[PDB]
């Protein structure tokens, strides 16, 4: 299951 | 991730009339946006929601128009209000997709009503009642009761004020108003609280109590042709001061 | 034995002609099973094994919806970083995600990975108790505190040993046949004179899995790493690899050397000689 | 049918702990839980989340029991307050199909109606006068404790307010009470709240 | 921001015999960025139909490409892989040798 990117920006 | 505030918070509108309410955040950049309904107490329907400034989206079609001029600056509008307008209408804020886990954060809401007949609009009447002798000798307190009668349509804030502070302390205000004639289908509505203070309080003379009952009606602009005097948002208050005797 | 998942992402800017490419791509093992390309036209996430093809419409809409997010995401991310390093806008960069999780025999969590690269190199990366950031420059400490202040790092690591492991368990289960089957090499010498007094031996395997695979050469037993030839471990094309080893040996010294060969699927090691 | 609270309202003493129940329904993997509270003023505000991956959330007295399979997510309060005293609001989020935003779903609420402890009952009956008309008045039924309750009256031009509590805080002290008034003639505050049960002891005052 | 070259490795899936359809092969691992060119070529003429693995990389970043191909190997054809990359002045091509 791809990742979930909450929060991922830089 | 601080602030937001919507208004107006109360409103009281004839069919037809243009709506117009606003919302802002504030200590944080490019949030979500999103307009909620409250239809009677319950479920919570959203709207709309604003991925950024410029963008407006719903899940499903709606009568209500709404815009973000600005990234921190959200609309909720028509030119027309259809009497199925009425609600209550929540803006409400989140962090981004990619800033974080959005918490859906919300403004205080407004009530909107809009109401078919003007006619049938009334300010309410306000009295106090002052405390009994009986009450002060078996319990050394003093209860005050206020009164607000006759009044369309439902939503009026009241508050106590006792020397010129508003009071929280030792006061009850009803749940909500309830209907003068339940048979009635646009019946008028009353609305009792209690102040409660020590005998002592009430038996100062230089203690001045107040109740007040903010209304919302119809504005300077809407038109009006009755006899009595116009139902435009108003605020009635009735007072009454400590004594010995 | 052990299982890996991985996700693989690459954003590479294109300045001057649009917005950049995404790709990702995720493997179970040495396995590609999806992939989402940001310039295709069916903008969902692909299948690209068939034992992922039972999944139903609604993993595809969760995954597609997951996949876009990041892709929209280190889209803006090159941005920051390009401003962060205040680099010209004329100039292709990259940005690099890997992430998934390791499990062990028994299914169980093993290690977890989430991890980024900017123009081929380390720019932050989540430390083994799944706890901690290492930054690897000044850049990339900007960030290690928005995500310190985000707390991604206790949500990723509770998706690492949950979701990612369980469903790591249950794609070792759809695709059992395949996934868990073991892949001898088949192997062979081949000879090559290249001069009158000299000769290449190769041994060859082939059509093995998973690609670990261990190929030794030994001139009399005993062995010969500075002077045997290895070239990468490479895809056939049909979920399989293959591998060569290759020595240079003196005419008439041939049978003096040997070749050996460790893969998973060999009960024993295999010797082989010309 | 998305999100599901049966509970439409719940009642409980004071001081004690109460849990309000949430089942929800969603085929994705990754989601999250949020629990929300509405003040009477209908302020909407955040109390506690739930990730489906994280253990039990827990923030003051306020906990959720995420009972994963079942997708039941209660959230408890303990140590109760009067001012707990709220409609509660479970909802469930879902990254949307578009990756643009979060899809966040809410429950119809259940009401939490914390009872007051009150200990030094003096069930009485009082008559108010109004402030700038003598003869107008009002009656005051007060200081009953949370066993009894106020019914309407047979009469429809007889007007009686529930019951509801107020906190002299300094003096850490509550009260129940309600109000009656009625422009019959007939109407008397020795007969106001007799179609309700009120305690027999209840003072009535002379006059 | 320094680039690695591509590594080449051209090859049949499964060993080669005459008159019998197989796959060609052209892997390119170990380079950077990933903006890269690969043909392959039948008697120095480019071949129509070829098809590739999708990006993805290796533990160091740098990325690994198969370009791929249905053909019948005979005794004559000569098959290659052309290669061109930022790190490369000009196209590298790699003969196909049958027992490389």
């Amino acid at each position: 299951r791809y990742p979930l990117t909450f929060g991922w920006c830089f | 991730s601080q602030t937001i505030h919507q208004w107006p918070a109360t409103l009281v509108q004839p069919v037809g009339s243009p709506l117009s309410l606003e919302c802002t955040v504030e200590g944080t950049s490019n949030p979500n946006l999103y307009w909620y309904r409250q239809a009677a107490g319950r479920g919570l329907q959203l709207l709309f929601y604003s991925v950024g400034i410029g963008q407006i989206s719903s899940e499903v079609p709606q009568n209500l128009s709404a815009s973000r001029p600005q990234d921190r600056q959200f609309i909720l509008s028509s030119k027309k209000l259809l009497l199925s307008d009425s609600g209550f209408y929540l803006c409400a804020w989140s962090v981004s997709v990619g800033a974080g886990v959005p918490t859906i954060y919300f403004g205080e809401g407004s009530w909107l009503t809009v109401v078919e007949d003007l006619n049938k609009v009334f300010p309410p009447e306000v009295a106090v009642f002052e405390p009994s002798e009986a009450e002060i000798s078996h319990t050394q307190k003093a209860t005050l009761v206020c009164l607000a009668t006759g009044f369309f349509p439902d939503h009026v804030e009241l508050s106590w004020w006792v020397n010129g502070k508003e009071v929280h302390s030792g006061v009850c205000t009803d749940p909500q108003p309830l209907k003068e004639q339940p048979a009635l289908n646009d019946s008028r509505y009353a609305l009792s609280s209690r102040l409660r203070v020590s005998a002592t309080f009430w038996q100062n003379p230089r203690n001045h109590f107040r109740c007040q009952v903010q209304f919302y009606g119809l504005s300077e602009n809407d038109e009006w042709t009755q006899d009595r005097a116009k139902p435009v948002t108003q605020i009635v208050s009735a007072e009454a001061w400590g004594r010995a005797d | 034995g052990s299982h890996s998942m991985r996700y693989f992402s690459t954003s590479v800017s294109r300045p001057g002609r649009g917005e950049p490419r995404f790709i990702a791509v995720g493997y179970v093992d040495d396995t590609q099973f999806v992939r989402f390309d940001s310039d295709a036209a069916s903008q969902r996430m692909e299948p690209r094994a068939p034992w992922i093809e039972q999944e139903g419409p609604e993993y595809w809409d969760e995954e597609t919806g997951k996949v876009k997010a990041h892709s929209q995401t280190d889209r803006e991310n090159l941005r920051i970083a390009l401003r962060y390093y205040n680099q010209s806008e004329a100039g292709s960069h990259t940005l690099q995600m890997m992430f998934g999780c390791d499990v062990g025999s028994d299914g169980r969590f093993l290690r977890g990975y989430h991890q980024y690269a900017y123009d081929g190199k380390d720019y932050i990366a989540l430390k083994e108790d799944l706890r901690s950031w290492t930054a690897a420059d000044m850049a990339a400490q900007i960030t290690k505190r928005k995500w310190e202040a985000a707390h991604v790092a206790e949500q990723q690591r509770a998706y690492l040993e949950g979701t990612c492991v369980d469903g790591l368990r249950r794609y070792l289960e759809n695709g059992k046949e395949t996934l868990q089957r073991t892949d001898p090499p088949k192997t062979h010498m081949t000879h090559h004179p290249i001069s009158d007094h000299e000769a290449t031996l190769r041994c060859w395997a082939l059509g093995f899995y998973p690609a670990e695979i261990t190929l030794t050469w030994q001139r009399d037993g005993e062995d010969q790493t500075q002077d045997t030839e290895l070239v990468e471990t490479r895809p056939a094309g049909d979920g399989t690899f293959q591998k060569w080893a290759a020595v240079v040996v003196p005419s008439g010294e041939e049978q003096r050397y040997t070749c050996h060969v460790q893969h998973e699927g060999l009960p024993k090691p295999l010797t082989l000689r010309w | 049918q998305k999100v599901t609270q049966a509970q439409s309202s719940v009642s409980m003493p004071v001081r004690k702990a109460v849990t309000l129940n949430c089942l929800y329904e969603t085929s994705w993997w990754s989601y999250y839980i949020f629990w929300y509270k509405q003040l009477p003023s209908k302020e909407m505000i955040f109390l506690i989340r739930q990730g489906s991956d994280e253990q039990n959330a827990k923030s003051g007295r306020y906990s959720v029991n995420f009972k994963k399979a079942a997708k039941s997510v209660a959230l408890t309060i303990s140590a109760l307050q009067l001012e707990d005293s709220a409609k509660y609001f479970c909802a469930l989020g879902e990254l949307a199909r578009s990756g643009g935003y979060q899809k966040v779903t809410f429950g119809t609420g259940t009401k939490l109606q914390v009872i007051p402890n009150i200990q030094n009952p003096d069930p009485a009956v009082y008559q108010l006068r109004d402030s700038k008309s003598s003869d107008k008045s009002v009656c005051l039924f007060t200081d009953f404790d949370s066993q009894t309750n106020v019914s309407q009256s047979k009469d429809s031009d007889v007007y009686i307010t529930d019951k509801c509590v107020l906190d002299m805080r300094s003096m850490d002290f509550k009260s129940n009470s309600a109000v009656a008034w009625s422009n019959k003639s007939d109407f008397a505050c020795a007969n106001a709240f007799n179609n309700s049960i009120i305690p027999e002891d209840t003072f009535f005052p002379s006059p | 921001m320094i680039q690695r070259t591509p590594k080449i490795q051209v090859y049949s899936r499964h060993p080669a015999e005459n008159g019998k359809s197989n796959f060609l092969n052209c892997y390119v691992s170990g380079f950077h960025p990933s903006d890269i060119e690969v043909d392959l070529l039948k008697n120095g003429e480019r071949i129509e139909k070829v098809e590739h693995s999708d990006l993805s990389f290796s533990k160091d970043w740098s990325f690994y490409l198969l370009y791929y191909t249905e053909f019948t190997p005979t005794e004559k054809d000569e098959y290659a892989c052309r290669v061109n990359h930022v790190t490369l002045s000009q196209p590298k091509i790699v003969k196909w040798d049958r027992d490389m």
